[PDB]
RNA sequence: UCUAGUGGGCCAUUUUUGGUAAGCAGAACUGGCGAUGCGGGAUGAACCGAACGUGAGGUUAAGGUGCCGGAAUGUACGCUCA
RNA sequence: UCCGCAUGAUUUAUAUGUAUAAAAAUAGAGGUAGGACUUGUUCCUACUCUCCUGUAUCGUAGAAGAUGGGCGAUGGUUGAUGAAACGGAAGUGUUUUAUUGACUUGUCCAUGAAAUUCCAUUGAAAUCUUGUGCGGAAUCGAAUCCAUUGCAUACGACUUUAA
């Protein structure tokens, strides 16, 4: 029971199964595409420590078209090597802190298939975050939630 | 061979065998319009799929980790003399006593290991 | 000669409303009312201790043995897996939780 | 579990405004997002200024200064009932006033089914003074000479004793 | 015969706080009061009548009293030896005591209770038979 | 074909701290179930305890250290038993691979009387000889280990201290 | 933490449902009770209530034959026995087998007079009901109902609580006497430094 | 080639094949070796207390 | 490029038209059933959650934790006697 | 067909101490020889014992529990006979009394448990009927069919009679 419109926006922002998350860098676009899909979504700032949990436990890379975990950095260097990025260290750092090849550095990254959270959700889930539910802006409650999610 | 393990040992009788005699054990796809065995309803049989497919390394082996090449004559036990570790003969029914006495000697002298000796 | 077990009852399965998975049992264990309670027992020994007809061995008495696994709910019931899941018509029927693996 | 939250924003400047105003405003909110949020939908009334239009400056949350002392609080709210809107004023005996906050919040919810959609907290203030406390029950409380026996209730339980199913002989009290 | 005021001591039996001693030194209100204790690992907090249980001491203290002076008149009056020489705490001490002992303290005890039953037998044979 | 070689290197088991020789521990299996007995020393991952044959009748043998509860009873002294004499060679059966029957009139012949020759018995009196005063001098230990232990109506392992 | 063979309950100053609910929770864990005094059981609201509701009761009746129809018992164990039964899954072999181990009576039987009998505090009036509001009895439901023997079991409660009475005093008789040899026994001294 | 993936946040030797300056890594390092004054400001407090 | 089946639809949200109204008839958007099993609403094509190869372990959604029934006769503040 | 000279099957054994019999209310006598005399809606007696429910009390050392002793009691526990009494709500149970047994761990002593040499096993003993060796004889039967009656009746069934 999705919209065609919110059905088309996350299959451009790759999210196309429940608990999946992505990384983006926030725009016009990107923040009115996330207006449209708020009760669908949630979404907040990721602090470091989320981000490198995230790439270290769930990062896989996308090469040949295929999901490769990053279990060496040989694998990220031939990926995004043309880039200047040779490790999943370099690689947390452009994730993190957005660069100029952020857009590769992020489409390299396989979606992270985050598991059920752990404590579950609210009492109601499809809620906004504002009203007490899971859904909408969450500010860095979603680090809160990428820890349990992971 | 080695840790033979199979997903389902039940054979996947037919819908409603059990009550009609007029209908055989043997499997049919349901395709009423109204079947609530083809639609998978919860306590309902299931019905055979791909995923029920065992592993391939030990498919077709018997339990002892062989599997059963059938044999009709002493020529046909004779096949087995290379791969006496992967194959057990099994004496065809039709094969007489007098024949399957020296079928049952090959095989004993090739090592080969038989399923329906004696 | 003693006991050096503690009784416990074989209350189910692990189940939701309409939908049973007879590989998991849920065991009430005597004096253990909480869940914080529950994690000493976690690991022990349970077996099913019961009585034949056929004599087997000399002895007319067979155990099914197992392992609590995890506590089930907030009130101390637990969790336990067995090498032959336990029949439901021992539904309420005492089972006996050794401290065979001890770490006290 | 509520907190309090100041709230300093200001729209954002603009050719004809390049100095707007600062304006502030205390909230009651399980979080800073619901306070901003708070802070928003009450700045809508008054001025002409959005989320979109507008920042937030500041975001601090309060302490009381003194937790550990019992005061009275006058609480001024504007609720919408299922036929109008009402102004009540209440009178609770705390010592935080984001206590007093949630147990108006309980206290409206129990007796008028009102949610917490549907109340404006006006104001609350700290009453030091019997000549402005105007609730019996709240000054009874503030009596020198104050005793009572302990409220009927189930007994104690008692740690994990109070667990078995059967007791041997009959409570007492 | 207990009441609830100011001064009354009470124990309490929730939180991490169980068994300990506090008086109530201001009512909150029907439901809460705020209570302290000389000790020094108990802090002057606000608790829940449900989570205490009124005792028979009754001290002289004023209403929102600080805790040094809390501390000052616990110390000037007995109220430590009244609660301590008592049924109640000795029954409490008792508890604890049994509950703190290990196998050899318990086969210490059996020893002991065997040889008191041996003996409290003779002597109510010795005492019906005259 | 010849299977990969594993890297699951073997190293030396830690036990828990309760374990310390000369402790009291509960038996809670086998034969000697619910026995209080003294442990000597540690094997890898089993202890070697024995209670005096004068008070207790377990003889020196092994016992998991998960099959026995230790006890918070006052220790005993065992500093001189020359331990390193127990080994697991010491605690081993005869090499039985090959000619070995479980047939009747077997029994007659594994009964202690004749079977144990000496260097077991000859040690374990000296070795009572030197732990004798200890268990003298502590005030109910050789009661305490003579009796067996078990759980009472309304004990509750998971509270009660040991 | 009580996983006795039989536990006897007296159902004075119980609730009828909660006590139910306790009974029938036991039962199917697999332990016999046996309830007495049910004529003392309790029921909050008062008395019209639970008497125009056991009355809309008796009037549901087969419509072609009241002899295979409902059949409303109207002795007080026997209310107690319908409340268990439907908090049961009587209709399986497993409930069968869990209401066969219950055996509800009034009064207190010889068998069961000289057995402990328990209280269920969750059940317990005092400690459910809140002081002032009005409850009804089970023994007067039933005895305005149709039960016929509310006098002769009050009778007979009357003759078990003399003899219960005699036995108490006989029993305290003994427990003083070894109350004073225990008072001045030496070991006690010594004894008190385990908590005992 | 990688049959099985090591999670680096529990596996420390997978945790030093990547991220070489893991084991350089340093953390929980004192700043405070000072007098730590406040910065508060009586306008602030004034503005936070104002109601 | 070749060809099959289809050319009776129905339900729900929202916007409506004709009718006193309808489980009525006729239109627009979206999601569904038809062809959708599974958990929940005691029961159910559409409602909520969620779309299904054979299994193990863990965690959840909607919904629940007195008993039937798996899970607190949980905590806190009040209201109500029918 | 009852007692024993005993074998076997079964359970108490849905067992592992699965031991525990006052009444009723809770702003109260909760009662505990409860005391206090003067058998009463009495005290200033006892007063902080009531309130932490049972986290209580009783029992609990010994080859699944053995062989021989010194001290301490002058008792306790478990059975069979004996004199009995009291229990009818389903009393099938509760006390008391003499003989006959065995232990007594209240305390100190000695010998002996092993190889069942790291767990997968639940023990001795008591009661009950059915099979076999019975000495002692057997204090002792009914129902139905076939008949009969009509106080009954389609047939069964029912009410009578019979030797």
């Amino acid at each position: 029971n999705i919209p065609p419109k919110a059905r088309k926006i996350m299959q451009l922002l790759r999210l196309i199964q429940i608990n999946n998350g992505v990384f983006v860098k926030f725009n016009k676009a990107t923040k009115e595409m996330l207006q449209v899909v708020e009760p669908y979504v949630t979404y907040g700032i990721p602090n470091l420590k989320t981000v490198r949990e995230l790439l270290y436990k769930r990062g896989f890379g996308k090469v040949n078209k295929q999901r490769i975990a990053l279990s060496d950095n040989a694998i990220i260097e031939a990926a995004l090597g043309k880039y200047s990025i040779l490790s999943i260290e370099d690689l947390i750092h452009e994730i993190y802190t957005v660069g100029p090849n952020f857009k590769q550095a992020a489409n390299f990254i396989w979606p992270f298939q985050l598991s059920s959270p752990l404590g579950g959700w609210r009492d109601r889930k499809f809620k906004h975050f504002i009203e007490g539910g899971d859904a909408g802006k969450r500010d860095e409650h979603i680090n809160s939630l990428v820890r349990k999610m992971l | 061979a080695v840790n033979i393990i199979k997903k389902r040992t039940k054979p996947f009788k037919r819908h409603q065998s059990d009550r009609f005699k007029r209908v055989g054990e043997s499997w049919r796809k349901p395709r009423g319009i109204d079947s609530c065995v083809r639609r998978r309803f919860r306590g309902t049989i299931s019905m055979p799929k791909i995923g029920y497919g065992n592993n391939k390394k030990t498919r077709y082996c018997m339990p002892n980790g062989l599997k059963a090449f059938l044999v009709r004559n002493v020529s046909d036990v004779e096949l087995l003399l290379m791969h006496n570790k992967t194959y057990a003969a099994e004496i065809a029914g039709n094969v007489s006593a007098r024949k399957r006495v020296e079928i049952v000697e090959k095989a004993r002298a090739l090592g080969v290991k038989v399923t329906n000796a004696g | 000669g003693h006991r050096l077990y503690v009784k416990a009852k074989h209350l189910s399965f692990q189940r939701s409303k309409h939908v049973i998975h007879p590989g998991t049992s849920l065991v009430k264990i005597e004096g253990c009312d909480s869940k914080e309670e529950a994690q000493f027992y976690l690991g022990k020994r349970i077996c099913f201790v019961y009585k034949s007809n056929k004599p087997v061995r000399g002895s007319k008495i067979r155990v099914i043995w197992g392992t609590v696994s995890r506590p089930h709910g907030n009130s101390g019931v637990v969790r336990a897996r067995f090498t032959h899941n336990l029949p439901p018509k021992t539904f309420g029927a005492s089972l006996r939780v050794m401290l065979y693996p001890s770490n006290v | 579990a509520l907190k309090e939250y100041q709230v300093v924003g200001r729209k954002v400047p603009t050719e004809h405004e390049p100095v707007p105003k600062l304006f502030r405003m205390r909230l009651f909110a399980p979080n800073e997002s619901v306070a901003k949020s708070r802070y928003w939908y009450f700045l809508k009334m008054i001025n002409k200024v959005k989320k979109a239009t507008g920042e937030i400056v500041a975001i601090n949350e309060i302490s009381e200064p003194k937790p550990l002392k019992a005061k009275v609080f006058g609480i001024w709210i504007r609720y919408d009932s299922r036929s109008g809107t009402h102004n009540m004023y209440k009178e609770f005996r705390d010592t935080t006033r984001v206590g007093a906050v949630e147990a108006m919040y309980a206290d409206m919810a129990a007796r008028h089914r009102a949610r917490f959609r549907s109340i404006r907290i006006l104001k609350v203030v700290e009453v030091e003074k019997k000549e402005d406390v105007r609730r019996n029950y709240v000054k009874q409380l503030l009596n020198p000479h104050l005793k009572f026996p302990l409220p009927h209730r189930r007994t104690g339980v008692v740690g994990l004793a109070g667990k078995k199913v059967f007791a041997p002989h009959r409570p007492s009290t | 015969k207990r009441y609830v005021e100011v001064g009354r001591v009470v124990l309490v039996t929730k939180g991490e706080y169980t068994g300990k001693l506090a008086v109530i030194v201001d009512i909150v209100d029907h439901k809460r009061a705020l209570i302290d204790s000389p000790c020094s690992e108990f802090p002057r907090q606000v608790i829940r009548y449900g989570s205490v249980v009124l005792t028979h001491i009754v001290m002289k203290l004023p209403r929102g009293a600080r805790s040094g002076i809390v501390a000052k008149k616990w110390k000037a009056q007995d109220v430590c030896n009244k609660w301590a020489s008592s049924a109640w705490a000795k029954k409490l001490e008792a508890k604890k005591v049994r509950s703190q002992l290990n196998d050899f303290d318990r086969f210490a005890v059996m020893r002991l209770k065997k040889q008191r039953r041996e003996q409290v037998n003779v002597a109510v044979a010795k005492a019906l038979k005259a | 074909n010849v299977p990969k070689k594993a890297r699951k290197a073997v190293r030396p088991t830690k036990l828990r701290a309760s374990l310390a020789p000369g402790t009291v521990c509960i038996l809670l299996a086998g034969r000697f179930r619910g026995k209080r007995v003294v442990v000597l020393s540690q094997l890898e991952d089993t202890l070697v305890v024995t209670g005096p044959y004068k008070v207790n009748g377990v003889p020196i043998r092994r016992v998991n250290h998960r099959y026995v509860i230790a006890t918070s009873a006052p220790k005993i002294d065992v500093s001189g038993v020359s331990v390193e004499k127990f080994t697991k060679a010491y605690f081993a059966k005869q090499k039985r691979s090959g000619p070995v029957k479980k047939d009747e009139a077997f029994f007659a012949e594994n009964a202690p009387k004749n079977a144990l020759p000496a260097e077991r018995i000859a040690d374990q009196k000296a070795v009572d000889a030197k732990l004798l005063p200890a268990i003298k001098a502590i005030p109910n230990m050789k009661e305490y280990l003579a009796a067996s232990f078990a759980l009472s109506n309304g004990d509750r392992p998971h509270l009660m201290k040991f | 933490s009580e996983f006795q063979k039989v536990v006897v309950i007296d159902a004075k100053g119980h609730l009828l449902g909660r006590l139910a609910s306790v009974v029938a929770k036991q039962l199917l864990g697999g332990q016999k009770v046996v309830v007495v005094r049910c004529e003392e059981l309790n029921i909050s609201g008062h008395f019209f209530r639970n008497k125009l509701k056991y009355l809309a009761y008796l009037r549901k009746a087969c419509r072609y034959n009241p002899s295979r129809g409902a059949f409303h018992f109207r002795a007080p164990s026997r209310i107690f026995q319908k409340a268990v039964r439907g908090m049961l899954p009587h209709k399986t072999a497993r409930g069968q087998a869990a209401l066969e181990h219950l055996q509800a009576v009034e009064g207190i039987p010889p068998p069961f007079d000289k057995q402990k009998r328990v209280v269920v505090p969750a059940a317990l009036r005092v400690l459910r009901l809140k002081p002032g509001r009005k409850y009804c009895t089970v023994g007067r439901l039933s005895s305005e109902v149709g039960w016929k023997y509310s006098d002769i079991v009050s009778k007979l409660e009357e003759r078990r609580k003399v003899k219960s009475a005699a036995f108490y005093q006989a029993k305290l008789a003994k427990q003083k006497k070894i109350a004073s040899a225990k008072a001045a026994s030496s070991v006690n001294g010594k004894l008190a430094e385990f908590g005992y | 080639a990688h049959v099985q993936k090591k999670n680096p946040l529990k596996n420390k030797a997978v945790l030093a094949r990547l991220n070489p300056y893991a084991k350089a890594y340093k953390a929980n390092v004192k700043l405070n070796t000072g007098k730590t004054p406040k910065a508060a400001g009586e306008k602030f407090l004034t503005v936070l207390h104002e109601n």
